[PDB]
């Protein structure tokens, strides 16, 4: 899965 | 508001053999939205400890469910699969039919 | 031949009732090998398969984080989606992401995917060109301008073409004695006569590994799809699929009509007949 350590991806 | 009916199928994991252990499958597909019950009824009377697999979709978004439980088939033994859905009136029955 | 991993996340908001329900799965081809559920107990990643058990406590550690970020990432976006559509407060809605790689018979990256959809239909996705957006609609333009501005599509990038590839690698390897075997179908053939005139013939594929197969009907070798009902594959769950396909004859002419079987674990396609 995605190493989601951003979020720099909030819609 | 995008609203799709559950497609239903009733079939048993190997071919039905009377007397032998077998496993009663009842899949939905393309579904929404994701909420949805599945019974499986063995002589017009649910079951109970019935099992399935995780929610996931396909393509089209629509979703897909594999509902199960392990039985040992026999000729007096009526089975159905009960599917309720907003988007149905009333929960669908569908009888288990030994070559469908 | 061709492999692929595929993730799915579906959060559901549910008001009132309390906060947003989150499923997540993976999926090597066709075959599940991890699952999280808000709200099951042990609020982990949990292995579905017995290949993916070998990977230790940091893997397990890791994408339990990683899918507990996602999640949180849905709940606030359910929020803003929920005003870009001005929706009532008091309504349950349904993000669904997608995402994953495709690889060669050499393990060579073959292609990406990311896509999200609001109330099961598109919302935005990444190209095949790994760089730009497609917004769907009015609302999706806005998350595609955030989307532009933080440079996600490079994260989506570098993620599908290094991590994801090399995990789908390591797994077709370390399962390679379940995720790499194609089981052919078992075949056999039914009839059902409807009247003295007709009768259903129908084809059947079981026990096949991987789901995808091809079911055709042919009268005196010209196609038949005019008649073929073809049920939707479906899962026996043990691992393998089943299909039929079932023509209705004229009762006399049956051994006109043969079927044909084509599947990934069959040397060469085969031929049934009543």
């Amino acid at each position: 899965t995605m190493v989601m350590e951003l979020i720099r991806m909030i819609k | 508001m995008i609203q799709r009916t559950p497609k239903i199928q009733v079939y048993s994991r190997h071919p039905a053999e009377n007397g032998k252990s077998n496993f009663l499958n009842c899949y939905v597909s393309g579904f929404h939205p994701s909420d949805i019950e599945v019974d499986l009824l063995k002589n017009g009377e649910r079951i109970e400890k019935v099992e399935h697999s995780d929610l996931s979709f396909s393509k089209d978004w629509s979703f897909y469910l594999l509902y199960y439980t392990e039985f040992t088939p026999t000729e007096k033994d009526e089975y159905a699969c009960r599917v309720n859905h907003v988007t149905l009136s009333q929960p669908k029955i569908v009888k288990w039919d030994r070559d469908m | 031949g061709s492999h692929s991993m595929r993730y799915f996340y579906t959060s559901v908001s549910r008001p009132g009732r309390g906060e947003p329900r989150f499923i997540a799965v993976g999926y090597v081809d066709d075959t599940q090998f991890v699952r999280f559920d808000s709200d099951a107990a042990s609020q982990r990643m949990e292995p579905r398969a017995p290949w993916i058990e070998q990977e230790g406590p940091e893997y397990w550690d890791q994408e339990t984080r990683n899918v507990k970020a996602q999640s949180q990432t849905d709940r606030v976006d359910l929020g803003t989606l929920r005003g870009y559509y001005n929706q009532s407060e008091d309504g349950s809605h349904t993000i669904q992401i997608m995402y994953g790689c495709d690889v060669g018979p050499d393990g060579r990256f073959l292609r990406g995917y990311r896509q999200d959809a609001y109330d099961g239909k598109d919302y935005i996705a990444l190209n095949e060109d790994l760089r730009s957006w497609t917004a769907a609609d009015m609302a999706a333009q806005i998350t595609k301008r955030k989307w532009e501005a933080a440079h996600a599509a490079e994260q989506q990038r570098a993620y599908l073409e290094g991590r994801c590839v090399e995990w789908l690698r390591r797994y077709l390897e370390n399962g390679k004695e379940t995720l790499q075997r194609t089981d052919p179908p078992k075949t056999h053939m039914t009839h059902h006569p409807i009247s003295d005139h007709e009768a259903t013939l129908r084809c059947w594929a079981l026990g096949f590994y991987p789901a995808e197969i091809t079911l055709t009907w042919q009268r005196d070798g010209e196609d038949q799809t005019q008649d073929t009902e073809l049920v939707e594959t479906r899962p026996a769950g043990d691992g393998t699929f089943q299909k039929w396909a079932a023509v209705v004859v004229p009762s006399g002419e049956e051994q006109r009509y043969t079927c044909h079987v084509q599947h990934e674990g069959l040397p060469k396609p085969l031929t049934l007949r009543w």
